[PDB]
RNA sequence: GUCUACGGCCAUACCACCCUGAACGCGCCCGAUCUCGUCUGAUCUCGGAAGCUAAGCAGGGUCGGGCCUGGUUAGUACUUGGAUGGGAGACCGCCUGGGAAUACCGGGUGCUGUAGGCU
RNA sequence: UGGAGCAGAAGGGCAAAAGCUCGCUUGAUCUUGAUUUUCAGUACGAAUACAGACCGUGAAAGCGGGGCCUCACGAUCCUU
RNA sequence: GCUGGCGCUCUCCGCAGUUUUAUCCGGUAAAGCGAAUGAUUAGAGGUCUUGGGGCCGAAACGAUCUCAACCUAUUCUCAAACUUUAAAUGGGUAAGAAGCCCGGCUCGCUGGUGUGGAGCCGGGCGUGGAAUGCGAGU
RNA sequence: GGGGCGGACUGUCCAGUGCGCCCCGGGCGGGUCGCG
RNA sequence: ACCAGGAUGGCCUAGUGGUUAAGGCGUUGGACUUAAGAUCCAAUGGACAUGUGUCCGCGUCGGUUUUCGAACCCCA
C-alpha cells in the first residue's frame, strides 16, 4: 500500500486565504540579543538621565 | 664598456656525498665535508622508499654543504686540479651553472686516516652577477631580468677565461 | 539482443555521457568517423553535401555505422575508391538504458547502460562528403541511399562552403590567392590582421 | 619537447594578486589584522606607528586606515636629523631611536600634549609606558607595524617603537625584543639596550677597526671622518639630538618653487603612430624584396 | 528525501566568483553599520565563521545589534505561510550595504531641498514622482530623404 | 614631469622580450665588531657608503598574448503569458511582452587617497 | 594560479595560507543569557555572534573557548 | 495549516497572490570547448624530447629515410553530478511624520579629543512625497 | 582643410605620424538667442 | 537474477598487522644399484586473474572488471 510522498500543491491557496502578512513592525522594538556590556552602559545612561535634569530645565 | 655587475662571480659551491644509507658511513662522510669545507655539513633524508636502492622515507642517505666566499673558490679550484681543467660541453646546465663529481676525496689533498675510508663526491658550482639576491631578499622579491640571466654560452666562456679550462666536446 | 530504434527516437532523458560515473558502457558500433581521402587537401575536394537532420531525434551508433557503411559503399562504387571524403558529423554519447526483466518489476529499475546513441537537432549536420565538382549527383544519390538507414526525415544541402571549412566558396579562392588562408591539411587556418609582424614577414616572404 | 605552460589558456586562468603583494611591500594577513577596527567603536580611528627601514632612511608614520586609503597623522624621517646634529648613520639604531622620539614629539605637539607626556626625558633603556593622567587628555595609542620585517632581537624597528614609548606614546610592547634581552636567561639588560640607544656599540667598533685595520676603518667610516665624528662624542652627540628634538619637533615644509614643466619620460603613442609605424615597416620590408629582385 | 545540511546546494552561491579569489579585499572591513541600517547579506565563502545560511543569502535586512566582528540583522523570512522577523547574527563579510535606501535618502534630500525654497518664490514644485507617461505629440522631420523600404527577405536555407 | 612611505579599487595593473631613465629617492653594493640567525652574513639581523643603473623599479615599444570595453553573432537561441493554431508524432509557426553567449571585427592598456621629496 | 596538501566521502574554501617545518602551549577550561539550522517555529545534535572569568600565544594589533565549513550522534526512570 | 462561531479594538492612517522607479540576489534555458576539468574525430607543421625499425657505418645527434608517440596551431562532436559567459520568468529591500532639521543633557561602553556611539529631553518643518485598488487591527 | 612657430616620434629610399600655441579658409551638425 | 564467497609455482593448497613469497607432490643435476623404482645430497620456477585507489611500500585493505563454485528463486 504505497501512497504520495510530499506536495506542496494547495499550500499556496492556503496560505493566500487569510492573508501572508508582514510581521509586525512597531517603533521601539525590544531590546533581545543586543550586546550585553552596551546594554549595561544604555541602562546606566537611562539610570542617570535624571542627573543633569536642571540643565535641561535652564 | 660593460659595467662592473655583469662581472660573473661564484654564488655557492655544493658539495654532496650521497653514500645512500644511513648511520657509521654518512658520519665518516660528513667528516669529509667538515675537513673539506671547514664547516659542519648537514644531512639530507630520503623522501620515500625505494626497495632497490635500500633506502626508507625520513633515512639520512647523503650529507651536503655550501660554501661560498673565497673558500668556495678555493676548493673549486682544488676540484678543478682534480679534473685537470677539463669539462664536458653537457656539464654546464640550461642556466649557467656547471658541476662535476670526484670519484676520490683524498684526490684533492685530505690527508688519508683510517677512521673515514674514502668518500667520492659531487660539486656543483652556482654562478651570479651581482643582482641576484632580488630573488631571494623579502621585502621586494623580483625576477632577475633576461639581460641579466646567465647563458650556458657565458658560463662556459666564463669558466675558459678564468680556469684556463678546455672544455671537451661530446 | 538490442531494441528497435522506436525505442530511443526522441530525446526524452536528460543527457548521459559516459563519466566516472557511468561505467560498464559497451564501445559503439560506429567507430571511424573519416572514410576516403582524409588527406586530401582542401583545393582538391570543392564540393561539400550534408544530410541534414529535420528532427529533434536520437540516432543509434548502429544506425551511424550502416549509413555509412552505405554512403561509402556508394561513393567507392560511383566516385572510385578514393575520389570522396566522408565526415561522419555525430559521435554517439548519450548513453541509452535497458531494465532488462528475464520478479521485482519496476522496483530498484535504473537501468544499465544499453547503448551509444548521438543526439541530433532540427538543422544540425549528420554526414558530410566533400569532392569535386562533377560528383554531385553521386553525392545526392550516396546521401539519399544513407538516409534509409535513419529514423526520421533529413534534408540533402549543397552546402555554400568550400568542403569541410566554415568559409565560403566563391570568396574562398581569392582569399587564398591574399593570404588570408592558409591550406593546412584537410582545411584551411585563417590569418588575421592581428598577430606580431613577423609571422606576417614569414607569410609574405 | 615540453608542454609550455604559460599558453593562452593559463592567462585567461590568471588571477593576479594585489598589487602590493605583487610589488611585496604588503602583508595583508597582517594588514587586516592590524589596522581594522572593532564594529561596535564606529569610526574611532585605530592608529599605527608604520616603521619602514629602507638602505639609508628610516620611514616612522602614524597612520589609521579609511576606505579611500591610510591617512598619515604624523611622520618623521631620518633624513632630517641632520637639522637636529645627527650628521652621520641614518640607518642605524640610534637613528631610529632619534626619528621614533621625533615623530612622537611632533604628533604630542601637533595634538598639544607636549607638556604633559613627556615620556623619559633621561635616557636609561628600561621597560617604560605612559599612563592617562586624570582631567588630562589620555596618552595616545597605536601600535606598531613592522610590515614585513622579521621582528628577532635588535631590530630597528623596535629603537623606533622606544624613541615613540619614551617621546610619550603609549605602544603595547614587551622588552623581549630590544637589544640587551639575553635569549638563554630570558631577562632583558637596560644598560646594554642603553648602549645601543646612544650608539656604544658603534663607537666600540670604531674603536675595533682604529687599531686592527686603519684602512678598513677608513672604508667603513668615510663620512664620519669627513663629518669629524669620533667615538668619544657619540653620547652626547646622541643626547644632545635628543633635547633638540624635544626643543623644536614642529616640521617645516620644504618650499615650492616653479620649474619649466619639463618632461623626462616618452609620452604614449597615439593609434594614428602605431598604425603609421607598421605601414611603414610593412612598406619597408616589401621594398627590401621588390628592390633586391 | 533530502538532506538536512546546512550548505547543501550552496556550490556556486558560496562560491567565489571567477578569478576572485584569496584575499577579502580589506575595504570590506572597514565599513561602518549603525543600528537601524539596512544591508544585503551575500555569504562569502572564503570566510567560514559568521556564514549566514542559505535562506538568507539575498535577502536584505536591517540591523538591529553591533559587536566587534558581526551585526544582528533583523530578516524577513517566509515561513510557508507567515513572514517572521529574524534576529540573526552574521559577519561583516558576508553583508554589503543595500543602495536601495539611499536613493530614497537622495530623494527626501531633493524633496526638502525643494521644498524649503520656492516657497518664498511662491512657486509649485513637484515632489510625487509620476510614472512614465505617455509621450508628447511631436513632429517627425523626413528632411529630403523618403523612409527606406524593407521587404521580409526570402527564405535560404543556411546550413 | 616624477619618486618614496602607507594604501583603496584588485590584470585598463598581469606576462614575454626590447629601448630610455635628469635630480632626489628606491635599490643593487661593502663588511661581520655589536644585535641576531644560519651548513653557508646567500637569506634574516646589524654596522656602513667605494662603485653603478647592469638588475629590481619607473616610463615607453610589440599589425604581442592576456585582461577591460564595444560591434557582429542576432531580435538568432532561449523565454512570460494565449489560442477549439499546425502536425500521426517529433516538434514547429503566430500573438503577447522580455531577450542571450562564442568564433569573427574595432578601441583601450592602471586610475587614485594621505604624508614627505626632486625638477 | 595550485594542476599539491589540508584524517576521511564529495562539494566549497585556502599561497609571505587554512598547506609544510620549527618555537611555545592546552580556548579541547569555568559561567549566564540571545540566535541560526531541522523547526511546530519544540527539544536533541551541530553551529553562530556576544558577555563575565581565568589562561595560552605573539613584539603587538590580534587570535583561540576544539578540528577551514558542510557529517561524525542520544530524553524521562535508574545507576555512577 | 485551512474552517466556523464568539467577539473585541479602532476607522467610518494603514494594507495588497499587482505594476512602476530605485537597488541587490541567482547559475537554469541557451551557449562554450582556437577557455580550466572530463570525453572525443580528423588531417597538418616541426624537431629530438624518446622509441620502434629498414639502409650506410666498429660505431658516431655521422649521413639516410620513414613510422609512432611528444610538442605547436587548427578541426569534428559533446556533459545532470563541467564551465569563462549567461538569460526570460523569479526572490529580498526602499518609495517619509516611527521622517528630516537645530539645540541641550546622561553614560560605569568607546577613548588624542565636549571623541565615537547609544539613550534621553526641548523646538522647527505637512505639497501625507510612485500607479491602482481596498476600511483595518486583534 | 591650409599657413606660422615650438617640439616629440617613426620607417632596412630624405619620407611620414601625432601633440602644444596662434591665424585664416570654411563646409558641416544640431542646440540657444535675435531679425524678416 | 539477489546474497555470500573463490582465483597464487606444472597439480594441490599456505600466506596477516603492510615489508618475510611457504609446503607437499612434481621437474632438474649428482650419489646409491648391473639398471630402474625406493633411499641420499642439492637446484629452479611463480602474468600472486586484471587494472585503479590507500599507503613510503600491497599478493594482503577498499571500490570496478574477467572465469568458477555454493545457497535461494516461495504463496497462489
Ligand atoms: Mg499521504
Ligand atoms: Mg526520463
Ligand atoms: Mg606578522
Ligand atoms: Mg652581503
Ligand atoms: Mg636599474
Ligand atoms: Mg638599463
Ligand atoms: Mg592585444
Ligand atoms: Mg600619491
Ligand atoms: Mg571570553
Ligand atoms: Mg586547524
Ligand atoms: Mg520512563
Ligand atoms: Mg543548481
Ligand atoms: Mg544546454
Amino acid at each position: 500500500a504505497k501512497s504520495k510522498n510530499h506536495t506542496t500543491h494547495n499550500q499556496s491557496r492556503k496560505w493566500h486565504r487569510n492573508g501572508i502578512k508582514k510581521p509586525r513592525s512597531q517603533r521601539y522594538e525590544s531590546l533581545k540579543g543586543v550586546d550585553p556590556k552596551f546594554l549595561r552602559n544604555m541602562r546606566f545612561a537611562k539610570k542617570h538621565n535624571k542627573k543633569g535634569l536642571k540643565k535641561m530645565q535652564a | 664598456k660593460e659595467n662592473p655587475m655583469r662581472e660573473l662571480r661564484i654564488r655557492k659551491l655544493c658539495l654532496n656525498i650521497c653514500v645512500g644509507e644511513s648511520g657509521d658511513r654518512l658520519t665518516r662522510a660528513a667528516k669529509v665535508l667538515e675537513q673539506l669545507t671547514g664547516q659542519t655539513p648537514v644531512f639530507s633524508k630520503a623522501r620515500y622508499t625505494v626497495r632497490s636502492f635500500g633506502i626508507r622515507r625520513n633515512e639520512k642517505i647523503a650529507v651536503h654543504c655550501t660554501v661560498r666566499g673565497a673558500k668556495a673558490e678555493e676548493i673549486l679550484e682544488k676540484g678543478l686540479k682534480v679534473r685537470e681543467y677539463e669539462l664536458r660541453k653537457n656539464n654546464f646546465s640550461d642556466t649557467g651553472n656547471f658541476g662535476f663529481g670526484i670519484q676520490e676525496h683524498i684526490d684533492l689533498g685530505i690527508k688519508y686516516d683510517p677512521s673515514i675510508g674514502i668518500y667520492g663526491l659531487d660539486f656543483y658550482v652556482v654562478l651570479g652577477r651581482p643582482g641576484f639576491s632580488i630573488a631571494d631578499k623579502k621585502r621586494r622579491t623580483g625576477c632577475i631580468g633576461a639581460k641579466h640571466r646567465i647563458s650556458k654560452e657565458e658560463a662556459m666562456r666564463w669558466f675558459q677565461q678564468k680556469y684556463d679550462g678546455i672544455i671537451l666536446p661530446g | 539482443g538490442r531494441r528497435p530504434a522506436r525505442c530511443y527516437r526522441y530525446c526524452k532523458n536528460k543527457p548521459y555521457p559516459k563519466s566516472r560515473f557511468c561505467r560498464g558502457v559497451p564501445d559503439a558500433k560506429i567507430r571511424i568517423f573519416d572514410l576516403g581521402r582524409k588527406k586530401a587537401k582542401v583545393d582538391e575536394f570543392p564540393l561539400c553535401g550534408h544530410m541534414v537532420s529535420d528532427e529533434y531525434e536520437q540516432l543509434s551508433s548502429e544506425a551511424l555505422e550502416a549509413a555509412r557503411i552505405c554512403a561509402n559503399k556508394y561513393m567507392v562504387k560511383s566516385c572510385g575508391k578514393d575520389g570522396f571524403h566522408i565526415r561522419v558529423r555525430l559521435h554517439p554519447f548519450h548513453v541509452i538504458r535497458i531494465n532488462k526483466m528475464l520478479q521485482t518489476g519496476m522496483r530498484g529499475a535504473f537501468g544499465k547502460p544499453q547503448g551509444t546513441v548521438a543526439r541530433v537537432h532540427i538543422g544540425q549536420v549528420i554526414m558530410s562528403i566533400r569532392t569535386k565538382l562533377q560528383n554531385k549527383e553521386h553525392v545526392v544519390e550516396a546521401l539519399r541511399r544513407a538516409k534509409f538507414k535513419f529514423p526520421g526525415r533529413q534534408k540533402i544541402h549543397i552546402s555554400k562552403k568550400w568542403g569541410f571549412t566554415k568559409f565560403n566558396a566563391d570568396e574562398f579562392e581569392d582569399m587564398v590567392a591574399e593570404k588570408r588562408l592558409i591550406p593546412d591539411g584537410c582545411g584551411v587556418k585563417y590569418i588575421p590582421n592581428r598577430g606580431p609582424l613577423d609571422k606576417w614577414r614569414a607569410l609574405h616572404s | 619537447f615540453v608542454k609550455v605552460v604559460k599558453n593562452k589558456a593559463y592567462f585567461k586562468r590568471y588571477q593576479v594578486k594585489f598589487r602590493r603583494r605583487r610589488e611585496g611591500k604588503t602583508d595583508y594577513y597582517a594588514r587586516k589584522r592590524l589596522v581594522i577596527q572593532d564594529k561596535n567603536k564606529y569610526n574611532t580611528p585605530k592608529y599605527r606607528m608604520i616603521v619602514r627601514v629602507t638602505n639609508r632612511d628610516i620611514i616612522c608614520q602614524i597612520a589609521y586606515a579609511r576606505i579611500e586609503g591610510d591617512m598619515i597623522v604624523c611622520a618623521a624621517y631620518a633624513h632630517e636629523l641632520p637639522k637636529y646634529g645627527v650628521k652621520v648613520g641614518l640607518t642605524n639604531y640610534a637613528a631610529a631611536y632619534c626619528t621614533g622620539l621625533l615623530l612622537a614629539r611632533r604628533l604630542l605637539n601637533r595634538f598639544g600634549m607636549d607638556k604633559i607626556y613627556e615620556g623619559q626625558v633621561e635616557v636609561t633603556g628600561d621597560e617604560y609606558n605612559v599612563e592617562s593622567i586624570d582631567g588630562q587628555p589620555g596618552a595616545f595609542t597605536c601600535y606598531l607595524d613592522a610590515g614585513l620585517a622579521r621582528t628577532t632581537t635588535g631590530n630597528k624597528v623596535f629603537g623606533a617603537l622606544k624613541g615613540a614609548v619614551d617621546g610619550g606614546l603609549s605602544i603595547p610592547h614587551s622588552t623581549k625584543r630590544f637589544p640587551g634581552y639575553d635569549s638563554e636567561s630570558k631577562e632583558f639588560n637596560a644598560e646594554v639596550h642603553r648602549k645601543h640607544i646612544m650608539g656604544q656599540n658603534v663607537a666600540d667598533y670604531m674603536r675595533y677597526l682604529m687599531e686592527e685595520d686603519e684602512d678598513a676603518y677608513k672604508k667603513q667610516f668615510s663620512q664620519y671622518i669627513k663629518n669629524n665624528v669620533t667615538p668619544d662624542m657619540m653620547e652626547e652627540m646622541y643626547k644632545k639630538a635628543h633635547a633638540a628634538i624635544r626643543e623644536n619637533p614642529v616640521y617645516e615644509k620644504k618650499p615650492k618653487r616653479e620649474v619649466k614643466k619639463k618632461r623626462w619620460n616618452r609620452p604614449k603613442m597615439s593609434l594614428a603612430q602605431k598604425k603609421d609605424r607598421v605601414a611603414q615597416k610593412k612598406a619597408s620590408f616589401l621594398r627590401a624584396q621588390e628592390r633586391a629582385a | 528525501t533530502n538532506t538536512k545540511g546546512k550548505r547543501r546546494g550552496t556550490r556556486y552561491m558560496f562560491s567565489r566568483p571567477f578569478r576572485k579569489h584569496g584575499v577579502v579585499p580589506l575595504a570590506t572591513y572597514m565599513r561602518i553599520y549603525k543600528k537601524g541600517d539596512i544591508v544585503d547579506i551575500k555569504g562569502m565563502g572564503t570566510v567560514q565563521k559568521g556564514m549566514p545560511h542559505k535562506c538568507y543569502h539575498g535577502k536584505t535586512g536591517r540591523v538591529y545589534n553591533v559587536t566587534q566582528h558581526a551585526v544582528g540583522i533583523v530578516v524577513n523570512k517566509q515561513v510557508k505561510g507567515k513572514i517572521l522577523a529574524k534576529r540573526i547574527n552574521v559577519r561583516i563579510e558576508h553583508i554589503k550595504h543595500s543602495k536601495s535606501r539611499d536613493s530614497f535618502l537622495k530623494r527626501v534630500k531633493e524633496n526638502d531641498q525643494k521644498k524649503k525654497e520656492a516657497k518664498e518664490k511662491g512657486t509649485w514644485v513637484q515632489l510625487k514622482r509620476q510614472p512614465a507617461p505617455p509621450r508628447e505629440a511631436h513632429f517627425v522631420r523626413t528632411n529630403g530623404k523618403e523612409p527606406e523600404l524593407l521587404e521580409p527577405i526570402p527564405y535560404e536555407f543556411m546550413a
